[PDB]
């Protein structure tokens, strides 16, 4: 029993964090094989962020200007490049601690663990979800750029996020491992705005499944609501609508508990309309939408990673 | 208040 | 910006995880140097857990009966002794991955990371605090006994907890890395009862400072209090008495924000007597006590204007 917000084992990823410096401005990078990925905004100084042009700044700079460090042992940059917002450095040695890896772009409502780094050294790890507005509610201070968001499937680490910038509302923004930002954001210190976020309904239902598995059942009403009928009520409360694919995603969770997916939506509907009534679900008095049905299974089935 | 490069 | 719970990077700990199987029982063991420490009840079955004489049970078991797995290669048990509630297994091989480590015994209120494990492999990592009743609100399933709780201060791993059992309420009981349990619990099939929990006042005041530092300032009032006046109120809402040492620790956050510890205490007296009037703090609708001032300081880069 017990249900926590869990981060993935950060072992394999810690082994890829390198420190990329450039005289005044330093940040973190990922060292997989003989490639070093680090946000392109490292080729800047305190004045270049105000209004940048990475297109030509990369051109006027070369291999020697980069200062890579694997803790203490500096690395030789033998090739520069710019795939969108990330900088592809080339090193004279493949990372001996490189895990089996994938590069994956995720959808909103999907989760990953973030290994927070400063000067190529990991300081902490936490579970995050791509909000439906493509921002993350992260915990990053200046110098946390480079820090990755990943997921572990079997023995293979799947990289999904690179930290680039913060927004004025305290929330965070970054690109995939190819440099394509998540959302309509650019890597500049310009007027940027997160926009209306919604609640990840598929993750809220999956969260209540973990509460049913862990004993909390008071909210389990014996009524039903059609899929569209639920989407009628849910949308009033700023909750992402439920697709039929979402129902298929909750299928295994439903089968493993006995409670139907359509029944669970009716238990959620009255939960939203009437409120908590003092009581808490899983120790919280708010609905947690940061648990995909997969994170619910991996926690409540002792799913380990090699 | 503008965005912040980390 | 941002304020979130973070586990330490579990890297170092993952390199110390081995699976200890005795008879039908399998749990986890920490592999430090040529000793593998694991909970002592791995040598018992259900009928043995009823009223055990561990001294005899260990007599009936030999080195050959302890199948210690370190992934591919099985390690060789070459001697075994029992220290309190832990079994220490001597192995023919020093752990090449043994980090610079320590066996600390934390106090109620102190926080640590848990590398949850099954069969010597990690499932996930999460922060959890030592409750005042000596339990920990963790996420544990069968086979999780042997997993460890730790802290990391520059290359040194301070081990404070080894997982043992789950109590009726869902909370968890365990021991320091020397075998001595946290609290009045014992590894026996007696009817143990988890004591009545109390709130960690100093960690709620620290979380209130963290919230001040992230914009949240609605709960602030034009009022202040005295220490024992606050402790009189604390008693009613089952809050742990705030001691002068706690006031000392809060100083840093109190200076960063110009809000006196007692000026802040008076806002908590008000939150407890008036309710949060349907408003969240740092995205939570309840008072969080699992965030120490040390965690907040580690995540807030504000300035004291002096």
């Amino acid at each position: 029993s017990g249900f926590r917000k869990m981060a993935f084992p950060s072992g394999k990823v810690e082994g890829c964090m390198v420190q990329v410096t450039c005289g005044t401005t330093t940040l973190n990078g990922l060292w997989l094989d003989d490639v070093v990925y680090c946000p392109r905004h490292v080729i800047c100084t305190s004045e270049d962020m105000l209004n940048p042009n990475y297109e030509d700044l990369l051109i006027r700079k070369s291999n020697h200007n980069f200062l890579v460090q694997a803790g203490n042992v500096q690395l030789r940059v033998i090739g520069h490049s710019m795939q969108n917002c990330v900088l592809k450095l080339k090193v004279d040695t493949a990372n001996p601690k490189t895990p089996k890896y994938k590069f994956v772009r995720i959808q909103p409502g999907q989760t990953f663990s973030v290994l927070a780094c400063y000067n190529g050294s990991p300081s902490g790890v936490y579970q995050c979800a791509m909000r439906p507005n493509f921002t993350i509610k992260g915990s990053f201070l200046n110098g946390s750029a480079g820090s990755v968001g990943f997921n572990i499937d079997y023995d293979c680490v799947s990289f999904c996020y690179m930290h680039h910038m913060e927004l004025p509302t305290g929330v965070h923004a970054g690109t995939d491992l190819e440099g394509n930002f998540y959302g309509p954001f650019v890597d500049r210190q310009t007027a940027q705005a997160a926009g209306t976020d919604t609640t990840i309904t598929v993750n809220v239902l999956a969260w209540l499944y973990a509460a049913v598995i862990n004993g909390d059942r008071w909210f389990l009403n014996r009524f039903t609501t059609t899929l569209n009928d639920f989407n009628l009520v849910a949308m009033k409360y700023n909750y992402e609508p439920l697709t039929q694919d979402h129902v298929d995603i909750l299928g295994p969770l439903s089968a493993q508990t006995g409670i139907a997916v359509l029944d669970m939506c009716a238990s959620l509907k009255e939960l939203l309309q009437n409120g908590m009534n003092g009581r808490t679900i899983l120790g919280s008095a708010l609905l947690e939408d940061e648990f995909t049905p997969f994170d619910v299974v991996r926690q409540c089935s002792g799913v380990t990673f090699q | 208040t503008s965005a912040v490069l980390q």
